[PDB]
C-alpha cells in the first residue's frame, strides 16, 4: 500500500500532479534525466574518507537476526541502518551456506571466457611494426544473431512475463533453466542482454577475426608486438552467416537460370527457412554484407551498400566524379567492342577475398595502384582485375583471341567482364606488354614483375605491391537500390552496381541446418528429398488438392511444383505411368465415393507427366535416387511411401512427412470484468472476451483468434484485383 | 523512419507506396512519414479486403486460400484514371451518384462507398472533419487509429468482429514498433487533416530581424544571400583574389643549419629562491624504527615518540630572519608547539589531535588578523588611496641543479609496498614482468621515491585535517615511514605543520598554513635560497661532531587541488616507466626478436646525462631511471605554468633539431618568434631555469 | 602545422554561409533550422564575470 | 557528400529526443544567470517556459523546444519566479 | 517503457490488477483491499481537475 499512499499524497501538490497526468508512458525515457547533479565531489577521496569513518555501510533491516552485534572480539558492527564494512567479511566468513551455487547459468558468458583461457595453448612472440588493419568485427560469444530490439523483446519475457509488450527457443530454453532459481531480475537482465545481443563494431586488429581474438585483443596486439595466442574452440555466431551466403548464392545461381529471374528470387527468398527463422526478416535485419545477400536484399526493397562489386572485388569511391561518353573499341584480335569508358579521374580503394588495393585512375589511364593480399595467386587476381579495370589501350590492344564468354544461362556478357574472364585464366601476354619502371622501396613498398617475382628497383607501369597489409576503409552507407527483372541492381544514378555473374568463389558446407521449400530447390539435397518434400507439400496443401483434384483436375496436374520429382521416374515409362494414374483417377471420379485418399497421395505426382495411351498395367512404379531404383507400389505400403495405417502419419524413406497470442477488440470496456495480467494461461473456455493491461501502459480487450494470419501468399494474390 | 517501414511491410505494398509518391514528384527522401503513413492505408486497405466473399444469396463470408467475387474493389492502390473509370463503372452499374472525392473502397451488399482513415490523433476529430467534407451522401465513413478505438458513420461498422479486430491489433503492434524505437515523431505530422506535410520551422520578428542583421555586408534580406548561395559559380575567384593580395603575405621558408640555433637567453637579477612546498635534501629524519604497523595508527603519538628520542633542545637563539614581517613570532609560535606538546599530561584524556590556541602570534602566522573588511561601493565611493602586479626577473641560482643532483642519488630505505601481480604464464606477461621489477629494484632505494611518499603522506594529512578540523588550528605532523636496509619498519619526522581556517567549500579554496621542518643546513651558507623562510637555530644533535640542528619555519598556503596534485605523486612513477618503456619499443621496433634484456643487463650502454669536465659524462642505466623519474618528480612538485610553457615551446625546437640531425633539410618561418615564446615563460621559477640551461648546454652538445 | 588565435578569426556569418551552400536545395525548414546558430553567434554578447 | 549528411542529419533532427540537451557539462543558465549543470539548467529553462505561455517541449521533441525556443524572443515579457 | 496511457492510470491500473490477484489467490487482508481500491479511486477521481 505504500506506493498507492505515494501516488495519493504525491497527486495533492498541484506541480507534482501535473506531471504526473500530462506526460505519458511513452516520454518517461526523458523525463528521468533530470538530475541536481553534485555527484562528483572527487569519489576516490569520499569513498576513502567514508571507509575511514566507521558503520558507512547501509543494509535492511534483517541484519539484526542475521547476524550478531558484536563479533568474537567484541567488535562492534551495528548502528540504529548502518553497517561496519566487518559485518561482511564475518557473514562470508560463516554465515548462510545456501546451495546457490548454481550461479554458472546466469554467468556462462564469464566462464566461458575463463574456460578458453584454460586451454588458451600460448605461442611466441614475433615483434614487428604492427600496422592498424581497420576491420569490423563483432565482440560478443555465443549470442544467435539476435538485434537489440528481438533480444530485449526475449528477455521482457523471460524476467517480465506480465509485462511483456503486444508482440524464440531460447525464451523457453532460459526461462526453463533459471525457472526458480533467480537471482536478481535486473542483473538477470543485463547479463542476458550482455550475452545474447549482438555487437558489431570497426576496430583496428592484426589478425584477429572471431569473437575470442577479440575479446583477449589487449594480450595479443600491442604497441609493436603481435602475440601468437589460440583459445581453443570458436563461437556461434562467425559461422551463423556463412550459411546465409551459401543459400544466397544457391538461391541467385538457381535463379539466374529461371525464365524470370526476379520473381523466382522472391519467392524462393520468402520460402527458405534459415536455423528455424525466415530468411526475408534475416535479411531486414542482419548486417552481413556480401554480393548475393545485396541481390537478395535489393529483390525485396531493403538498402544495401554504394560499393559496386567487379571481378569479386567491391569497390569504394573516395574522390572524384566520371562522365560516361559511350567510345568504340578494336581489339588486338579485330573485334569491335562498344564500351562505356570511364572517363575523367577517380579515386577508389577495393576490398577484396583475401586482397584489397587502393587505386587512383584517370580516363582510360592507371594512375597509381597500392594492392596487399596473402596468396601470390590472389594478388596476381587483384592485379589483373586492377588492370582490366584501368580501361587502358595496353591492355585492349593485349587481348588475344575472339572474345565470346556466356553466362550459364547462355548470356553475352558486358565486355568489362568479357575481358575479365579473358585474362583471368591466362594474363602472361597482359604482364609482359603492360611495361616496367625503376622505384624506390620506401615505407615498405616493394615492386612486382612480369614473373610475379618482388624485386626492389624494378616493377610494372604505376604499381606497387604494398607489405605489411593495405588500410582497408569500410566506411557504411545506404542508398536505395533499383532492381531490375534479370537480378541487376543499379544505383538512381544509374550506375550498374551489382550482378549475378560474379558470385561463385566457392562451393557450400552451410554449417547450420538449411531448408529450402519453394519449388526449384529440390535437387540440392540429393534426389532423396525431392520425394519427402514433394509428400509433404501434398500434405500441407492438401485440402485445397482435394478439391482442386475433383474439378478441372488438368490444372491440378501440370503444377510446376511436381518438375523436380517427375524429373526422377525414367523418360521412357514416363507417359506409361502418367496415362495409367490418370484412368484410374478417372475411374475414381466416375464411380463416386469409392476413392481412397492414401492412393491418391501416393500416386499423384505421377500425372504431372504427359500422358501417353498405355495399352498396359502397373502395380510398382519406379524412381531412380543416386542411380539406385527404388519401387513404390499401388497396394499397402512401400519403404518409399510408408503410411502407417493407426498411426496416420506418412514416412518416406524413414523420414516422417505430416498427418491428417491473442488480438485487440479496443480500449478497456468495463463491461468484461476487471483488467487482468498478461499471465492469463488459462483461455477461459476459448470465448473470453476480457481486458488486459498490456506492457507498461494502458489496459485493452482481448480475445481469441480462429486461423493463423501469417506472411503467406494471401499478400502476393492481393495482387489478383491489381493488373485484372 | 525510412528504413524501418521496408521492415514491417511486404515489398509490394512498398513497391505500390514508391509507385503512389511518383504521382505528385513527393521525393521519399524527405516525405518519410508521408510515406509511412501511405503504406500503414495501403496495408489497411489490403487487410480490409481480404477473406470476404459473397454466397449464393445477399451475404458475405469468410474463405481460406471455390468460384466467387469479393465483395470489395480496391480502389486506393491503383492508379488515379484506372481509379475515376473503375468508380465511374459501377457507378453507371449501379445508379448510385458518385461522390465528388475518391473514395477507398466500395461494399456489394450494402451498395455503400466505404473509404477508410487512419489517423494518430482522437478519431472525434477526424471524423467530423470527414463529415464536413463530405456530408448528405451515402458515402460510408470508416476512421481508425493506432490506441484501437474504431469509428464508423452511425454505429454501423461495416465488417465482422474479428476482421476488424485483426486490423487494430495491426495497427497497435505497429504504434508500439514505431514507439520503442524512438519513430513516434509522425504524430506530428499526419495532425493536420492531411497527414503528409512535414515539420515546418519558421523565422518571425525579433529572429528574422536577427537573420537580416547577420549576412555579408551586400545584402538586406537574408533570402536573397540564400538565393545567390543557390545559384554560385566557381568560376575561379580563387585566382583572382590571389592576384589582388599583396605579395608580401607569403610562408616564406627560412633555413636552418648547425650556425642558426643560439643559446637560449637567461635572465638576469636577484638569484632565485626556493617555494617547494616542504624541505627536500636539507630536511633531516627523526626515526622510531616502531611496528605499531601502520595506517589506523595515530600519527600524533607517534611524532611525539619522535620527539622523545631526541635530547638537546637549545633556548630557541634564531639566525636567518624573513627580512619583511614579525620574525619573533616565528620563534614564539615553536615555543608554543612545544608547550602545547608537554601540555598533555594535564588534559587526562589524549586527544589524537592537538588543537593549537588562537594565539596573536599564531593568528598573525596564518594571516588570520582581520584584512580589509568586506564592503559595498556605495559607502566607500571615494578615499585618497583606492589603487587596485607582474613578476620580477629572477636570475637561476647553483643550488638547484644540486638539488636535483641529490634527488638523483640512492638511499638506505625503499619507500614502497608494491603489491603483488598473478603467475606469469605467457612471453608478454614475461617481458612486462622483467621490466617492470628491474624498473622497480633501480628506483626504490631512490631519493625521489622518499620525496613521492613525503609528499603523498603531507598532503594526505594537510586534506583530511581540512575537512574535521574547519574550525581551528590543528598540529600537522610530518610523517613519512619505511623500511631500514636491515628489513624494520621505520617511522620518519620531518617536521610539523600548522593549519589555519580551512572551510574548503570550493577546490581552489586556499587554507593557509605555518610549515616548521628539522635541516641541518645553515641558512648563512646560501641565504639567498631561504627568502621566503625564517630560520630558528633549535639545538645540537647527537652525529661525534655534534653539528647544529636548525628549524626552517614558512607561511604558505595550499587548496584542495594543490594538495590532491601530490596525493597522486605516484604517477611519476608510472610515467616515468612509460618513457622508459617507449624507448624499449620505439628504438627497439626495428627487431624480429625485440631488444629488451639488451636494453637492460649491459652495462656496455651508456647515455648521456651529466657534463662534469667541459665534456659529456655518460653513465649507465640505473641512472638514466632515477634521472627520468626525480625529472618527473620535480616537475610534480615544482609544477608551474612557466614549466608547461618551456616544455610545449622547447619540445619543437628539439623535434627540429632532431629533423636537422637526421639531414632531413628542415626549415622555419619565424625562428624568432620562437625564441620570444620561449624567452615569455623565463622568469622566476628555479625548475624552469635549470630546465633552459640543460636545453642549452644540449644544444652545445649537437653539433651546434 | 598550427593556427595562431585560429578561434578569434572564425566569423559565424561565414558559418552561415558555408550551411547555406551545404543545405543547398533541400527543403526550407532543414535550412530554417540548421542556420540558427550561426545567426544566434553573429548577434552574441560575452559575460565578463564577477568583476 | 552533401546530400548524405543532410539526410543523416535529418533523421536525426527527427528522432532527437531531449535528453541530448542534459548529457553535457556546465552550461550557462539564464533563468539564474549563473552556471550550472546541464539537467539542472534544462529543468529551469522548462519550469520558466511552462510558468508562461510556452508548452511545447512536453511532446518529447528537441524541435519542439527549439519551437519554444523560437516563440519566447517574440513575447514582449518574460517572467522569472522563484 | 512503452504506452499511450498516462503515469496516473497506468499506475492505478498496475494498483488495482496487483490488488485482486494478491487478495484473490495470494493472501492479503479484506480491509487492506478495500483500503487500497478506494484510494486507488480517489486518486482517479483526483486526476479529474
Amino acid at each position: 500500500m505504500e506506493r498507492i499512499k505515494e501516488l495519493r499524497n504525491l497527486m495533492s501538490q498541484s506541480r507534482t500532479r501535473e506531471i504526473l497526468t500530462k506526460t505519458t508512458v511513452d516520454h518517461m525515457a526523458i523525463i528521468k534525466k533530470y538530475t541536481s547533479g553534485r555527484q562528483e565531489k572527487n569519489p576516490s577521496l569520499r569513498m576513502k574518507w567514508m571507509m575511514a569513518m566507521k558503520y558507512p555501510i547501509t543494509a535492511d533491516k534483517r541484519i539484526t537476526e542475521m547476524v550478531p552485534e558484536r563479533n568474537e572480539q567484541g567488535q562492534t558492527l551495528w548502528s540504529k541502518v548502518m553497517v561496519s564494512p566487518l559485518a561482511v567479511t564475518w557473514w562470508n566468513r560463516n554465515g548462510p551456506m545456501t546451495s546457490t551455487v548454481h550461479y554458472p547459468k546466469v554467468y556462462k558468458t564469464y566462464f566461458e571466457k575463463v574456460e578458453r583461457l584454460k586451454h588458451g595453448t600460448f605461442g611466441p612472440v614475433h615483434f614487428r611494426n604492427q600496422v592498424k588493419i581497420r576491420r569490423r568485427v563483432d565482440i560478443n560469444p555465443g549470442h544467435a544473431d539476435l538485434s537489440a530490439k528481438e533480444a530485449q523483446d526475449v528477455i521482457m519475457e523471460v524476467v517480465f512475463p506480465n509485462e511483456v509488450g503486444a508482440r524464440l527457443t531460447i525464451t523457453k530454453e532460459k526461462k526453463e533453466e533459471l525457472q526458480d532459481c533467480k537471482i536478481s531480475p535486473l542483473m538477470v537482465a543485463y547479463m542476458l542482454e550482455r550475452e545474447l545481443v549482438r555487437k558489431t563494431r570497426f576496430l583496428p586488429v592484426a589478425g584477429g577475426t572471431s569473437s575470442v581474438y577479440i575479446e583477449v585483443l589487449h594480450l595479443t596486439q600491442g604497441t609493436c608486438w603481435e602475440q601468437m595466442y589460440t583459445p581453443g574452440g570458436e563461437v556461434r555466431n562467425d559461422d551463423v552467416d556463412q550459411s546465409l551466403i551459401i543459400a544466397a548464392r544457391n538461391i541467385v545461381r538457381r535463379a539466374a537460370v529461371s525464365a524470370d529471374p526476379l520473381a523466382s528470387l522472391l519467392e524462393m527468398c520468402h520460402s527458405t527457412q534459415i536455423g528455424g527463422t525466415r530468411m526475408v526478416d534475416i535479411l531486414r535485419q542482419n548486417p552481413t554484407e556480401e554480393q548475393a545477400v545485396d541481390i537478395c536484399k535489393a529483390a525485396m526493397g531493403l538498402r544495401i551498400s554504394s560499393s559496386f562489386s567487379f571481378g569479386g572485388f567491391t569497390f569504394k569511391r573516395t574522390s572524384g566524379s566520371s562522365i560516361k561518353r559511350e567510345e568504340e573499341l578494336l581489339t588486338g584480335n579485330l573485334q569491335t567492342l562498344k564500351i562505356r569508358v570511364h572517363d575523367g579521374y577517380e579515386e577508389f580503394t577495393m576490398v577484396g577475398k583475401r586482397a584489397t588495393a587502393i587505386l587512383r585512375k584517370a580516363t582510360r589511364r592507371l594512375v597509381q595502384l597500392i594492392v596487399s593480399g596473402r596468396d601470390e595467386q590472389s594478388v596476381a587476381e587483384a592485379i589483373i582485375v586492377a588492370m582490366v579495370f584501368s580501361q587502358e589501350d595496353c591492355m585492349i590492344k593485349a587481348v588475344r583471341g575472339d572474345l565470346n564468354f556466356v553466362n550459364r544461362a547462355n548470356q553475352r556478357l558486358n565486355p568489362m567482364h568479357q575481358l575479365l574472364r579473358h585474362f583471368q585464366k591466362d594474363a602472361k601476354v597482359l604482364f609482359q606488354n603492360w611495361g616496367i619502371e625503376h622505384i624506390d622501396n620506401v615505407m615498405g613498398m616493394i615492386g612486382v614483375l612480369p614473373d610475379m617475382t618482388p624485386s626492389t628497383e624494378m616493377s610494372m607501369r604505376g604499381i606497387r605491391v604494398s607489405k605489411m597489409g593495405v588500410d582497408e576503409y569500410s566506411s557504411t552507407e545506404r542508398v536505395v537500390v533499383s532492381i531490375d527483372r534479370f537480378l541487376r541492381v543499379r544505383d538512381q544514378r544509374g550506375n550498374v552496381l551489382l550482378s549475378p555473374e560474379e558470385v561463385s568463389e566457392t562451393q557450400g558446407t552451410e554449417k547450420l541446418t538449411i531448408t529450402y521449400s519453394s519449388s526449384m530447390m529440390w535437387e540440392i539435397n540429393g534426389p532423396e528429398s525431392v520425394l519427402v518434400n514433394t509428400y509433404q507439400w501434398i500434405i500441407r496443401n492438401w485440402e485445397t488438392v482435394k478439391i482442386q483434384w475433383s474439378q478441372n483436375p488438368t490444372m491440378l496436374y501440370n503444377k510446376m511444383e511436381f518438375e523436380p520429382f517427375q524429373s526422377l521416374v525414367p523418360k521412357a515409362i514416363r507417359g506409361q505411368y502418367s496415362g495409367f494414374v490418370r484412368t484410374l483417377f478417372q475411374q475414381m471420379r466416375d464411380v463416386l465415393g469409392t476413392f481412397d485418399t492414401t492412393q491418391i497421395i501416393k500416386l499423384l505426382p505421377f500425372a504431372a507427366a504427359p500422358p501417353k495411351q498405355s495399352r498396359m498395367q502397373f502395380s510398382s512404379l519406379t524412381v531412380n535416387v543416386r542411380g539406385s531404383g527404388m519401387r513404390i507400389l499401388v497396394r499397402g505400403n512401400s519403404p518409399a511411401f510408408n503410411y502407417n495405417k493407426t498411426t496416420k502419419r506418412l514416412t518416406i524413406l524413414g523420414k516422417d512427412a505430416g498427418t491428417l497470442g491473442f488480438l485487440i477488440l479496443g480500449k478497456e470496456d468495463r463491461r468484461y470484468g476487471p483488467a487482468l495480467s498478461i499471465n492469463e494461461l488459462s483461455n477461459l473456455a476459448k470465448g473470453e472476451k476480457a481486458n488486459v493491461l498490456i506492457g507498461q501502459g494502458d489496459v485493452v480487450l482481448v480475445m481469441k483468434r480462429k486461423r493463423d494470419s501469417s506472411i503467406l501468399t494471401d499478400s502476393q494474390t492481393a495482387t489478383k484485383r491489381i493488373r485484372m | 523512419m525510412e528504413d524501418f517501414v521496408r521492415q514491417c511491410f511486404n515489398p509490394m505494398i512498398v513497391e505500390l507506396a514508391e509507385k503512389a509518391m511518383k504521382e505528385y514528384g513527393e521525393d521519399l527522401k524527405i516525405e518519410t512519414n508521408k510515406f509511412a503513413a501511405i503504406c500503414t492505408h495501403l496495408e489497411v486497405c489490403f487487410m480490409y479486403s481480404d477473406f470476404h466473399f459473397i454466397n449464393e444469396q445477399g451475404e458475405s463470408i469468410v474463405v481460406e486460400l471455390a468460384l466467387l467475387k469479393h465483395r470489395f474493389e480496391i480502389i486506393e492502390g491503383r492508379d488515379r484514371t484506372m481509379a475515376w473509370t473503375v468508380v465511374n463503372s459501377i457507378c453507371n452499374t449501379t445508379g448510385a451518384e458518385k461522390p465528388k472525392f475518391l473514395p477507398d473502397l466500395y461494399d456489394y451488399k450494402e451498395n455503400r462507398f466505404i473509404e477508410i482513415g487512419v489517423t494518430r490523433r482522437e478519431v472525434h476529430i477526424y471524423y467530423l472533419e470527414k463529415a464536413n467534407k463530405i456530408k448528405s451522401e451515402n458515402t460510408h465513413i470508416h476512421i481508425f487509429s493506432f490506441t484501437g478505438e474504431e469509428m464508423a458513420t452511425k454505429a454501423d461498422y461495416t465488417l465482422d468482429e474479428e476482421s476488424r479486430a485483426r486490423i487494430k491489433t495491426r495497427l497497435f503492434t505497429i504504434r508500439q514498433e514505431m514507439a520503442n524505437r524512438g519513430l513516434w515523431d509522425s504524430f506530428r505530422q499526419s495532425e493536420r487533416g492531411e497527414e503528409t506535410i512535414e515539420e515546418r520551422f519558421e523565422i518571425t520578428g525579433t529572429m528574422r530581424r536577427l537573420a537580416d542583421q547577420s549576412l555579408p555586408p551586400n545584402f538586406s534580406c537574408l533570402e536573397n544571400f540564400r538565393a545567390y548561395v543557390d545559384g554560385f559559380e566557381p568560376n575561379g575567384y580563387i585566382e583572382g583574389k590571389l592576384s589582388q593580395m599583396s605579395k608580401e603575405v607569403n610562408a616564406k621558408i627560412e633555413p636552418f643549419l648547425k650556425t642558426t640555433p643560439r643559446p637560449i637567453r637567461l635572465p638576469d637579477g636577484p638569484p632565485c629562491f626556493q617555494r617547494s612546498k616542504f624541505l627536500l635534501m636539507d630536511a633531516l629524519k627523526l626515526s622510531i624504527e616502531d611496528p605499531s604497523h601502520e595506517g589506523e595508527g595515530i600519527p600524533l603519538y607517534d611524532a611525539i615518540k619522535c620527539m622523545r628520542t631526541f635530547f638537546g633542545w637549545k633556548e630557541p637563539y634564531i639566525v636567518k630572519p624573513h627580512e619583511k614581517g614579525i620574525n619573533p613570532n616565528y620563534l614564539l609560535s615553536w615555543k608554543q608547539v612545544l608547550a602545547e606538546l608537554q601540555d598533555i599530561e594535564n588534559e587526562e584524556k589524549i586527544p589524537r589531535t592537538k588543537n593549537m590556541k588562537k594565539t596573536s602570534q599564531l593568528k598573525w602566522a596564518l594571516g588570520e588578523n582581520m584584512a580589509p573588511e568586506k564592503v559595498d561601493f556605495d559607502n566607500c565611493r571615494d578615499v585618497s588611496d583606492l589603487k587596485q602586479d607582474e613578476p620580477e626577473l629572477r636570475s637561476l641560482s647553483s643550488w638547484i641543479q644540486n638539488e636535483f643532483n641529490k634527488a638523483c642519488e640512492l638511499t638506505d630505505s625503499t619507500w614502497i609496498e608494491l603489491d603483488e601481480i598473478g603467475e606469469d604464464v605467457a612471453p608478454i606477461e614475461y617481458i612486462a614482468s622483467m621490466r617492470r621489477n628491474y624498473f622497480t629494484a633501480e628506483v626504490s632505494h631512490c631519493r625521489a621515491t622518499e620525496y613521492i611518499m613525503k609528499g603523498v603522506y603531507i598532503n594526505t594529512a594537510l586534506l583530511n585535517a581540512s575537512c574535521a578540523a574547519m574550525d581551528d588550528f590543528q598540529l600537522i605532523p610530518m610523517i613519512s615511514k619505511c623500511r631500514t636496509k636491515e628489513g624494520r619498519r621505520k617511522t620518519n619526522l620531518y617536521g610539523f605543520i600548522i593549519k589555519g581556517r580551512s572551510h574548503l567549500r570550493n577546490d581552489t579554496d586556499v587554507v593557509n598554513f605555518v610549515s616548521m621542518e628539522f635541516s641541518l643546513t645553515d641558512p648563512r651558507l646560501e641565504p639567498h635560497k631561504w627568502e621566503k623562510y625564517c630560520v630558528l637555530e633549535i639545538g645540537d644533535m647527537l652525529l661525534q661532531m655534534s653539528r647544529p640542528m636548525f628549524l626552517y619555519v614558512r607561511t604558505n598556503g595550499t587548496s584542495k587541488i594543490k594538495m590532491k596534485w601530490g596525493m597522486e605523486m605516484r604517477r611519476c612513477l608510472l610515467q616515468s616507466l612509460q618513457q622508459i618503456e617507449s624507448m624499449i619499443e620505439a628504438e627497439s621496433s626495428v627487431k624480429e626478436k625485440d631488444m629488451t634484456k639488451e636494453f637492460f643487463e649491459n652495462k656496455s650502454e651508456t647515455w648521456p646525462i651529466g657534463e662534469s669536465p667541459k665534456g659529456v659524462e655518460d653513465g649507465s642505466i640505473g641512472k638514466v631511471c632515477r634521472t627520468l623519474l626525480a625529472k618527473s618528480v620535480f616537475n610534480s612538485l615544482y609544477a608551474s605554468p612557466q614549466l608547461e610553457g618551456f616544455s610545449a615551446e622547447s619540445r619543437k625546437l628539439l623535434l627540429v633539431v632532431q629533423a636537422l640531425r637526421d639531414n632531413l633539410e628542415p626549415g622555419t618561418f619565424d625562428l624568432e618568434g620562437l625564441y620570444e615564446a620561449i624567452e615569455e615563460c623565463l622568469i622566476n621559477d628555479p625548475w624552469v631555469l635549470l630546465n633552459a640551461s640543460w636545453f642549452n648546454s644540449f644544444l652545445t652538445h649537437a653539433l651546434r | 602545422g598550427d593556427n595562431t588565435k585560429w578561434n578569434e578569426n572564425q566569423n559565424p556569418r561565414m558559418f552561415l554561409a558555408m550551411i547555406t551552400y551545404i543545405t543547398k536545395n533541400q527543403p526550407e525548414w532543414f535550412r530554417n533550422v540548421l542556420s540558427i546558430a550561426p545567426i544566434m553567434f553573429s548577434n552574441k554578447m560575452a559575460r565578463l564575470g564577477k568583476g | 557528400i552533401f546530400e548524405n549528411s543532410c539526410l543523416e542529419t535529418m533523421e536525426v533532427v527527427q528522432q532527437t529526443r531531449v535528453d541530448r540537451l542534459t548529457q553535457g557539462r556546465q552550461t550557462y543558465d539564464w533563468t539564474l544567470n549563473r552556471n550550472q549543470p546541464a539537467a539542472t539548467a534544462l529543468a529551469n529553462t522548462i519550469e520558466v517556459f511552462r510558468s508562461n505561455g510556452l508548452t511545447a517541449n512536453e511532446s518529447g521533441r528537441l524541435i519542439d523546444f527549439l519551437k519554444d525556443v523560437m516563440e519566447s524572443m517574440d513575447k514582449e515579457e518574460m517572467e522569472i519566479t522563484t | 517503457p512503452v504506452g499511450i496511457s498516462s503515469m496516473v492510470e497506468a499506475m492505478v491500473s498496475r494498483a488495482r490488477i496487483d490488488a485482486r490477484i494478491d487478495f484473490e489467490s495470494g493472501r492479503i487482508k479484506k480491509e487492506e483491499f478495500a483500503e487500497i481500491m478506494k484510494i486507488c479511486s480517489t486518486i482517479e477521481e483526483l486526476r479529474r481537475q
